[PDB]
């Protein structure tokens, strides 16, 4: 069933801000009371999220 | 319903682990000159100087 | 007093903050 | 080290060998019509030999 | 009958298994899943997150490892090494020595 | 005079990475009625397990 | 910094000797070992100076 529904209403897309969010553990290594520098794909701080 | 969509870019982060191994804080490297200084010094605190 | 240091020597020794075992490195 | 590994079940040269290898063709007299089968070459061994 | 053939490709169906008893308090060369080393393995009190497989201290040295069977954390410490020194009064007064 | 060094040798008592107990169920052709045929051959592949 | 310099390729396949030994045959596994030896000697000499 391709249904192909209808009755679509248009509004502009709204943006908002990323308040220090979107950080994941890059590896499976345990650390304790240390500062570690990593280089990988991340969501930048204070970006425009839809 | 409400939801938010963003994107990822290749960045460099400095991550802070507590005694129990969970990431409790992070700092970006290409946000501010202050963030650049923090990443260079590998610390979350900077003293007076150049 | 523990050891035989003076008041000022104790202050100096507690003021300075200080190491482990490595692969080939000894102290 | 050129392998041909069955020949290295048979005859092996060291890593720092110094000397000369000389080979030539013997299709005229080593192999001829009507049976030539008297050479054997040790298909496989238990382990590599020094 | 099967086909004995070779072709260059990243493996998808592949994995080893040897199994050996776990020995503590005796330094030895060890090979966990992928990670190899040498040292003495002892019980630990560190707490890992459920997805974490091995600890690591400053200067990137493997410090603790979780075993795949019991999911327990073990400390790795190298077994002893050092130097030896010979203390002599000179081979003009005597020939006996001490060793440190 | 510091003459030489000493170190403790391993006891050879080695360690593990066992428990294949995942044990994906794929054995049905091993003792089935028909294995294959000259013109009933499929694409026999093994993947996503051991 | 001396200890941290120990996990570096210096142009070799890896930074750990055991994997180089396991994944390569002795005739041509020696070049990687030589590169690692060269780099580690250089770092140690700089530390001493
Ligand atoms: C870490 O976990 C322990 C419980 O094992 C808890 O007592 C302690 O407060 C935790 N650390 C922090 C910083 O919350
Ligand atoms: C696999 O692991 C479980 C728990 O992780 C443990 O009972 C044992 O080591 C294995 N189970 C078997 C062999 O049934």
């Amino acid at each position: 069933q391709c249904v192909n529904l209808t009755t679509r209403t248009q509004l502009p897309p709204a943006y908002t801000n990323s308040f220090t969010r979107g950080v994941y553990y890059p590896d499976k290594v345990f650390r304790s009371s240390v500062l570690h520098s990593t280089q990988d794909l991340f969501l930048p701080f204070f970006s425009n999220v839809t | 319903a409400a939801y938010y969509v963003g994107y990822l870019q290749p960045r460099t982060f400095l991550l802070k682990y507590n005694e129990n191994g969970t990431i409790t804080d992070a700092v970006d490297c290409a946000l501010d000159p202050l963030s650049e200084t923090k990443c260079t010094l590998k610390s979350f605190t900077v003293e007076k100087g150049i | 007093k523990p050891s035989k240091r003076s008041f000022i020597e104790d202050l100096l020794f507690n003021k300075v903050t200080l190491a482990q075992k490595f692969n080939g490195l000894t102290v | 080290g050129q392998t041909g590994k069955i020949a290295d079940y048979n005859y092996k040269l060291p890593d720092d060998f110094t000397g000369c290898v000389i080979a030539w063709n013997s299709n005229n007299l080593d192999s001829k019509v009507g049976g030539n089968y008297n050479y054997l070459y040790r298909l496989f061994r238990k382990s590599n030999l020094k | 009958v099967l086909s004995f053939e070779l072709l260059h490709a990243p493996a998808t169906v592949c994995g080893p298994k040897k199994s050996t008893n776990l020995v503590k308090n005796k330094c030895v060369n060890f090979n966990f899943n992928g990670l190899t080393g040498t040292g003495v393995l002892t019980e630990s009190n560190k707490k890992f997150l459920p997805f974490q497989q091995f600890g690591r201290d400053i200067a990137d040295t493997t410090d603790a490892v979780r075993d795949p069977q019991t999911l327990e954390i073990l400390d790795i410490t190298p077994c002893s090494f050092g130097g030896v020194s010979v203390i002599t009064p000179g081979t003009n007064t005597s020939n006996q020595v001490a060793v440190l | 005079y510091q003459t030489s060094n000493f170190r403790v040798q391993p006891t050879e008592s080695i360690v593990r990475f066992p428990n294949i107990t995942n044990l994906c169920p794929f054995g049905e052709v091993f003792n089935a009625t028909r294995f294959a045929s000259v013109y009933a051959w499929n694409r026999k592949r093994i993947s996503n397990c051991v | 910094t001396l200890v941290k310099q120990l996990s570096s390729n210096f142009g070799a396949i890896s930074s750990v000797l055991n994997d180089i030994l396991s994944r390569l045959d002795p005739p041509e596994a020696e070049v990687q070992i030589d590169r690692l030896i060269t780099g580690r000697l250089q770092s140690l000499q700089t530390y001493v100076t």
